[PDB]
């Protein structure tokens, strides 16, 4: 039955884990109180995938919802989606985090770690066959990362074969709430390189960068940016969501994307960013357009190591194939030569709400690590003069600890660079 | 986590000794700077029984 557990931690989590709800439960024609109204069985022949089925022939997804302070959850539960998850998946502390690495990950969150895994276990239980688990967080925070990471590991811990996938939003100074964004985030970059299988970077600046630049909004709030990030996420599990001719699950496609297992940090892309519909042509040039990327990186300054594009909508899969032999032909020197055939296309026939096609990316580039070269700069930056650290080294960590995460993030951007220059 | 508790504690047992110690250090000068001054009044009140007895043999 292929069934994913889904995870949000904390403030960011919540809210994209609660747009990607929402979104995703409008193309299965689910309401806010779990019934179906649509109008296809395509929608529900592959429901099971993040939907339990309840005896009120109620469809709630399997979804599992944890921070470290109550206000996020209020908000969820009062926001359009709130009443279909379950109340027993909501799993909250009262401490809060302080945007603390250390306290989400040792001191405050391994409190309430066991009774997360708790409620892991018993949607896993009743899972015909649990393919993977599948995480929204943040990086710059203390809980989704701090947190969101100790959960990772515990995961691993228990299903050692499962899939752990996640949805990380990388912090930018561009848009940013503390100062120790780039230690709480060099801390989790080094527990993603352990214990997941799949991690899309998704960058706060570039989303700001789209919803300022292309979308053309002076003032760009987290709701404008997590629509962008909850459209994302919507494309990137359409192949596994709806019927077709793909016989997937989680850990096939993990075995076609990932060619070596540190190197698993994908850069998103979405297109289009209006009525004039768009020709397959145009959705193929923007996709691999560098201002569609969600992880502010340059893919002319790497190499593509692997790439799944996924279109929806009604279009002819002759155009499509030819457009994405046209952009692999021309731009030969991208893509590296010794992985043959590593551009993959899905072609899904149900379009997202409002659009009539669209395309999401999903790269395996290595210029993915000019993302964290920011951020181990950043790092640095503060931390050869220890500023700020005794927010951490309070609550029991060693500076010992900082210096073996900062040689970690080098060492996955020399990987990077080695696979580049092949 | 248990470096943090250690940490935590031994902030609090080294700010209760050093308390401790000054507040002791402090009673005992006060106590010291009272007992001078009060000492050197009951010396004046010895030289005042001498001046009374020195005046009662003069006569
Ligand atoms: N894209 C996006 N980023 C967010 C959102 N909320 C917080 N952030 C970012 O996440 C970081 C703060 O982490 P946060 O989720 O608030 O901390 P936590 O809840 O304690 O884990 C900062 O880099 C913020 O820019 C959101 O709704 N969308
Ligand atoms: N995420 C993830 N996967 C791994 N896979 C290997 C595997 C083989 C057979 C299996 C299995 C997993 O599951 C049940 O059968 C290794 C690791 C790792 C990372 C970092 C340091 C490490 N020191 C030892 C290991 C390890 N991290
Ligand atoms: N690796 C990878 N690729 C994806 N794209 C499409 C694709 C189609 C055909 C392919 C292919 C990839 O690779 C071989 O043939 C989606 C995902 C994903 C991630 C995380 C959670 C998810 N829930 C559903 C899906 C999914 N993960
Ligand atoms: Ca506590
Ligand atoms: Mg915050």
């Amino acid at each position: 039955m292929r069934e994913i557990v889904h995870i949000q931690a904390g403030q960011c989590g919540n809210q994209i884990g609660a747009k990607f709800w929402e979104v995703i439960s409008d193309e299965h024609g689910i309401d806010p109180t779990g019934s179906y109204h649509g109008d296809s069985d395509l929608q529900l022949e592959r429901i099971n995938v993040y939907y339990n089925e309840a005896a009120g022939n109620k469809y709630v997804p399997r979804a599992i919802l944890v921070d470290l302070e109550p206000g996020t959850m209020d908000s969820v539960r009062s926001g359009p989606f709130g009443q279909i998850f379950r109340p027993d998946n909501f799993v909250f502390g009262q401490s809060g985090a302080g945007n603390n690495w250390a306290k989400g990950h040792y001191t405050e969150g391994a409190e309430l770690v066991d009774s997360v895994l708790d409620v892991v276990r018993k949607e896993s239980e009743s899972c015909d066959c649990l393919q993977g688990f599948q995480l929204t967080h943040s990086l710059g925070g203390g809980t989704g990362s701090g947190m969101g990471t100790l959960l990772i590991s515990k995961i691993r811990e228990e299903y050692p074969d499962r899939i752990m996938n996640t949805f990380s939003v990388v912090p930018s100074p561009k848009v940013s709430d503390t100062v120790v964004e780039p230690y709480n985030a060099t801390l989790s970059v080094h527990q993603l390189v352990e214990n997941t299988d799949e991690t899309y970077c998704i960058d706060n600046e570039a989303l700001y960068d789209i919803c300022f630049r292309t979308l053309k909004l002076t003032t760009p709030t987290y709701g404008d940016l997590n629509h962008l990030v909850s459209a994302t996420m919507s494309g990137v599990t359409t192949c596994l969501r709806f019927p077709g001719q793909l016989n997937a699950d989680l850990r096939k496609l993990a075995v076609n994307m990932v060619p070596f297992p540190r190197l698993h940090f994908f850069m998103p892309g979405f297109a289009p960013l209006q009525y004039r519909a768009l020709t397959v042509p145009e959705l193929t040039q923007q996709m691999f357009d560098a201002k569609n990327m969600m992880a502010a990186c340059d893919p002319r300054h790497g190499r593509y190591l692997t790439v799944a594009a996924v279109f929806r909508g009604r279009m002819s899969m002759k155009e499509v194939d030819e457009q994405m032999l046209n952009v692999q032909n021309k731009n030969s020197s991208y893509f590296v030569e010794w992985i043959p055939n590593n551009v993959k296309t899905a072609v899904c026939d149900i379009p997202p709400r409002g659009l009539k096609m669209s395309a999401t990316f999903i790269g395996n580039s290595t210029a993915i690590q000019e993302l964290f070269k920011r951020i181990s700069e950043q790092f640095t930056a503060m931390f050869r003069r220890k500023a700020f650290l005794h927010w951490y080294t309070g609550e029991g960590m060693d500076e010992m600890e900082f210096t073996e995460a900062e040689s970690n993030m080098n060492d996955l951007v020399s990987e990077y660079q080695q696979y580049q220059d092949a | 986590i248990q470096k943090a508790i250690e940490e935590n504690n031994n902030f609090i047992k080294m700010a209760k000794e050093k308390l401790a110690q000054k507040m002791e250090s402090n009673k005992e000068n006060r106590e010291a700077h009272l007992a001078a001054m009060l000492e050197r009044l009951q010396e004046k009140d010895k030289h005042a029984e001498e001046v009374r007895k020195n005046k009662e043999l003069k006569e």
